[PDB]
């Protein structure tokens, strides 16, 4: 109704990022991921968070991306 | 609102 539409965009790319990366499509949801990162600013939460989640490769093709 | 995306989002 308001503002708030950086916290859906973040959420829905977030989102998006988890489904594609389950597809195995690496490079998609990598890049999603990355939009999610690229709006945050204040990302080293998030980014330990995706560290602890992802298998360390995927992870890795997400440092490289940004 | 959407308490999922302002939580989710608090972090950053």
């Amino acid at each position: 109704k308001d503002a708030e539409a950086v916290q859906k965009f973040f959420l829905e790319e977030i989102q998006l990022g988890e489904e594609l990366l389950a597809q195995g499509d690496y490079e998609k949801g990598v890049d999603h991921l990355t939009n999610a990162i690229a709006v945050c600013g204040q990302p080293q939460q998030l980014l330990q968070v995706l560290q602890q989640t992802l298998p360390p490769p995927v992870f890795q093709m997400l440092l490289t991306k940004l | 609102p959407r308490l999922s995306r302002l939580l989710s989002y608090a972090g950053c």
